[PDB]
């Protein structure tokens, strides 16, 4: 039925057309924040945090981490059916979860913090990471198969003081799991030549803006560096969690990222939380050390504020942006599908677009003009060998919504 | 009225330091940055750097780090390219051109006239001028100009009288020093009936040589 | 590195014809802001380059409409509909999308004309140089077309490539031909060792090589 995007699927329309050939279907029906979606091998992992009252200043009511199957719901439309749910005892201590599928389970790596979000209280946070393993098909009377909690004791960080999962989902290679992650490096140990800051033709930029933008504020104690957290399951005895820093090609501040397999190769997306507002994604050259051949995309960006609005390419000192990933659905033409926010300085107007590096092939809005939106997570797969995509979109009971979009074969309705 | 003017030609020995200037006029200096480009003799252009006339910060190619310095003085509306520890591979013609910011046109629309930088350990030597007499309806004579430095030399025949039918060839090196020949072609009735003399001038050594082309014995 | 490949390096055209120069890049020149910073410049001898075309197809101020540009991504073409004499020169493509910015090798737009065999003249060493201690045998190959030519020295029937220096002029401003000099420098003693000195040229105008020669016996 539902399988991974691998092999050689049905044709997708490769021409650019204004025709309405994308038909999004809503498959989902007090605030709900911090969402997480992952789709792998016909299964899915989902997570959220339900708060009471406000979304930012509200009390944490319940943290949900579940897994299940992606099935044909009946009318040839894929949907998600929960099969195994888990809730921590204190919802306000679990942060920054990231789910990676392997064979029988989803392994979700989360951070444990009694000082709030480690991104906003980095220096105070004492690094504590947990692993919750959830079976995609639970079995009765089966011990720790269905749900298993593992407090991670051994972590190798290299030059970084602290490391944390930072992204919705990672990949598996053989028996080794890789989670999107970030490392906190003190600015005193941050060796960066300002010569590498691309200030050319930028009238009001300074070569210092890159290094200062590598932190949440210009005087931050840490800089954030994206990368991977590696967990080798073959080393069964006690598995060390190893940090792998991302290469410094087109370096931007550590931000929520995603590594996913598509057409049998790894692809990486990194959210643009700084001055480089054009979308950052591409095929992975090497996983260890992590280097990504970023696409030179000139059509997809993200909303910002005053300093770094959408389409900005000059280095400024800013920490602003949103996570809006994209899934590669055709490597031979490097075509991708994802939801972007169609606004320069406000997080709003979600639009699902199928696009190449230098052109948007075809798109469709997901809500009215004034509708506010935030993080979006898009994962694509095959249903009876037609490419489908499921997108989680935060939208303003403030709660996320899930859409299923089939990628059409022809360019006319 | 938009114009960029660079400093004069420079002749330096290896290891020395040179500083080329580029003064602009006719426009707001800070509204457009500048490009420094390098052209090797008989070859192509190499982009060296782009300087932000508003911030003063340059963006240079990797090959021009270290001994190369790109500065500016906003008051004089001048940009400076300084090369330290000169080596032979720096002998070339350097251009400055106006390159805008992203707010407009970053293409190099107005150029400087260029500044030649010659790098050599040779010393100023005058040319040695030798006649080239043959040993049809017209005859060809020549002047061989050997062992001089630096470039250039000028060659005329009968004080420019024989402008037509003259070929002066580009100078090549025989060591540290240059050499070239010059051909004149004149009717067989003209020579040796009249006196065909070649005039070589080497301004760097401030030398003038005149050689009459007399015929060989047989 | 981003590479700019120009085709062809030399483009002989007749006046009033159409010329096409191709420029291909190793990577897409579409910047992440949507612009393709591919520019075409022209350089005349003894002149700083002049901006012809910016952003693939836009014409700079004062550029005649006979110049046009096209292309995308990695393939670009400059086109001259009807070449006037003022267009003769060297055309460079240039990319400003990736640092370091790179140029093409260049394309020499020159004038096509009827083939012409070279006039070959050989000259023995002058007595002045011989008393100075050296002996330079000079060979002139004046006014030939096309420029493709080969020269061989032969001393007593044996070819010598050692001690030879060659020089070539550009196209003549008045007859559009080329000229070349080949100079073989020897010690006075090795010159006196041998008797026959021969300069022979191979050019497309003749199947046989054009030979000039002299024996040291005056
Ligand atoms: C988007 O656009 C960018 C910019 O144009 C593209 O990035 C460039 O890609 C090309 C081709 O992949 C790269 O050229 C290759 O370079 C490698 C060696 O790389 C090293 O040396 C480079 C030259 O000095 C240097 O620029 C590189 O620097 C990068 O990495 C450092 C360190 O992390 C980082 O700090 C920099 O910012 C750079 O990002 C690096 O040090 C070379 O091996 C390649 O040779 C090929 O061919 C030979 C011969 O066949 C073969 O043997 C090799 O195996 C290889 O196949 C090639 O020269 C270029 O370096 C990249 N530049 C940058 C700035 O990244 C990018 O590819 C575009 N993306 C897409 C999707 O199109
Ligand atoms: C959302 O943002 C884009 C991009 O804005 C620019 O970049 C950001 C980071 C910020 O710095 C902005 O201040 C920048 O303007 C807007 O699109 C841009 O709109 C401006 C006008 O508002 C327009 O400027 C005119 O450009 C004319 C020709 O443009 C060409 O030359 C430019 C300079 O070389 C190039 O940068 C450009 O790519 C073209 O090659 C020029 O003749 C005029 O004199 C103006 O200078 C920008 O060109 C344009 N850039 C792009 C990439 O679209 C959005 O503005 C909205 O869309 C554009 C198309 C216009 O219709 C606007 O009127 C419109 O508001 C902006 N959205 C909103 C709602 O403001
Ligand atoms: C994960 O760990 C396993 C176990 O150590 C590695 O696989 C072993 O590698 C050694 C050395 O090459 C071999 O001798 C063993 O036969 C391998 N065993 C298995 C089961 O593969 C593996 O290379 C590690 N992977 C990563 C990505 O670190
Ligand atoms: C900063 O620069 C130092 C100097 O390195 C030299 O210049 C650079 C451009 C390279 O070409 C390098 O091979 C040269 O040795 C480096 O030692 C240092 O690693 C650089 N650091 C960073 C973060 O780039
Ligand atoms: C960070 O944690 C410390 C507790 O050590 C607390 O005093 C401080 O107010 C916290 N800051 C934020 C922004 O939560
Ligand atoms: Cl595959
Ligand atoms: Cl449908
Ligand atoms: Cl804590
Ligand atoms: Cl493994
Ligand atoms: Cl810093
Ligand atoms: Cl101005
Ligand atoms: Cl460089
Ligand atoms: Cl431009
Ligand atoms: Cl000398
Ligand atoms: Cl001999
Ligand atoms: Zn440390």
């Amino acid at each position: 039925g539902v399988s991974d995007l691998v092999g050689l699927p049905n044709q997708i329309c490769l021409q650019k057309t204004t025709s309405t050939i994308l038909k999004p279907r809503l498959i989902s029906y007090v605030c709900i924040t911090d969402p997480l979606l992952a789709v792998d091998n016909g299964f899915f992992a989902y997570s959220h945090l339900e708060k009471i009252g406000s979304c930012t200043r509200g009390i944490a009511k319940q943290r949900i981490i579940g897994v299940g199957e992606v099935l044909d719901r009946g009318d040839k439309v894929p949907s998600m059916f929960m099969t195994n749910v888990w809730t921590p005892p204190n919802p306000s201590t679990i942060h920054h979860c990231s789910s990676t599928y392997h064979e029988d389970f989803y392994y979700t790596l989360c951070a444990v913090s009694h000082v709030g979000d480690p991104i906003l209280n980095s220096t105070s946070w004492t690094e504590s990471l947990s692993l919750i393993r959830l079976a995609v098909r639970p079995k009765s009377d089966s011990g720790d198969y269905n749900q298993k909690y593992i407090a991670i004791t051994k972590v190798e960080r290299g030059k970084y003081d602290k490391v944390m999962p930072y992204g919705p989902s990672g990949i598996k290679q053989g028996d080794t799991l890789y989670f999107p992650a970030v490392g906190f490096l003190p600015r005193t140990e941050f060796q960066y030549n300002d010569s590498n800051c691309p200030i050319i033709h930028c009238k009001y930029s300074k070569a210092e803006n890159c290094r200062l933008s590598m932190g949440v504020n210009s005087k931050s104690h840490y800089i954030l560096r994206s990368g991977l957290l590696k967990y080798n399951l073959s080393l069964g005895g006690d598995i060390i969690l190893q940090f792998i820093e991302i290469a410094d090609n087109r370096l931007t501040i550590g931000s929520p990222s995603k590594i996913y397999n598509s057409l049998g190769q790894p692809v990486f997306y990194q959210a643009s939380y700084s001055w480089d507002t054009m979308i950052k994604l591409g095929d992975v050259d090497t996983v260890d050390p992590l280097r990504v051949q970023w696409r030179n995309n000139s059509v997809i960006s993200r909303p910002g504020q005053s300093q770094c609005p959408r389409f900005n390419v000059c280095p400024e000192v800013c920490w602003e942006g949103t996570y809006n990933d994209a899934f590669l659905i055709d490597r031979l033409n490097w075509v991708s599908a994802g939801v972007y926010l169609n606004s320069n300085q406000t997080a709003e107007n979600p639009v699902f677009a199928v696009f190449k590096d230098n052109e948007i092939l075809y798109q469709v809005p997901l809500a009215e003009d004034d509708t506010n939106a935030q993080k979006t997570i898009t994962d694509c797969f095959l249903l009876e060998n037609v490419i489908w995509c499921i997108s989680l979109v935060e939208i303003y009971v403030i709660r996320p919504k899930l859409f299923a979009v089939k990628i059409p074969a022809q360019c006319s309705e | 009225q938009i114009q960029l003017v660079q400093s004069g030609p420079e002749l330096k020995k290896p290891g020395e330091t040179v500083k080329i200037s580029c003064t602009t006029s006719g426009y707001t200096f800070t509204n457009y940055g500048l490009n420094w480009v390098k052209q090797a003799p008989g070859k192509g252009f190499k982009w060296m750097a782009w300087i932000n006339t508003y911030t003063g910060e340059p963006t240079y190619a990797d090959d021009f780090k270290g001994r190369f310095a790109f500065s500016l003085e906003t008051s004089a509306s001048t940009t400076y390219l300084q090369i330290n520890n000169l080596k032979n591979e720096d002998m070339s013609t350097y251009f400055c051109a106006r390159s805008g910011y992203y707010d407009g046109l970053k293409a190099m629309d107005y150029w400087g006239q260029g500044t030649s930088v010659t790098v050599s350990s040779a010393k100023t030597t005058p040319p040695s001028v030798y006649p080239l007499a043959p040993g049809n309806s017209m005859v060809t004579l020549g002047c061989l100009v050997k062992g001089y430095f630096p470039e250039p030399v000028t060659v005329t025949w009968n004080s420019g009288s024989l402008s037509s039918g003259v070929h002066t060839f580009p100078a090549v090196l025989q060591s540290d020093l240059y050499t070239l020949s010059s051909s004149v072609t004149v009717p067989s009735s003209t020579w040796p009936s009249e006196t065909v003399t070649c005039n070589v001038a080497h301004p760097a050594s401030s030398t003038k040589v005149d050689k009459k082309i007399v015929p060989r014995d047989c | 590195d981003v590479l700019m490949i120009q085709t062809p390096l030399s483009l002989p055209v007749s006046l009033g014809d159409q010329a096409s120069i191709s420029c291909r890049s190793s990577q897409s020149l579409i910047h992440i802001n949507g612009n393709t910073y591919l520019e075409w410049y022209l350089q005349k001898p003894g002149q700083s380059p002049k901006l012809l075309i910016y952003k693939v197809s836009n014409r700079f101020s004062g550029v005649p409409d006979r110049f046009s540009g096209s292309g995308s991504g990695t393939d670009f073409t400059l086109k001259i509909s009807r070449v006037e004499a003022e267009d003769l020169g060297v055309y460079y493509c240039f990319q400003g999308s990736h640092v370091p910015f790179t140029f093409g090798a260049g394309t020499k737009l020159e004038l096509k004309r009827a083939d012409a065999a070279p006039t070959v003249s050989i000259f023995p060493p002058s007595s002045e140089q011989l008393t100075s201690g050296g002996a330079s045998v000079v060979c002139f190959l004046n006014n030939f077309y096309p420029k493709d030519i080969n020269v061989k020295w032969k001393i007593d029937g044996s070819e010598r490539q050692n001690g030879v220096l060659n020089s070539w002029t550009d196209q003549d401003s008045k007859d559009s031909t080329y000229s070349m000099s080949s100079t073989l420098t020897l010690t006075k003693d090795e010159y006196e060792r041998h008797n026959s000195y021969t300069c022979e040229a191979t050019h497309k105008t003749s199947t046989s090589p054009i030979v000039k020669s002299f024996n040291r016996n005056e």
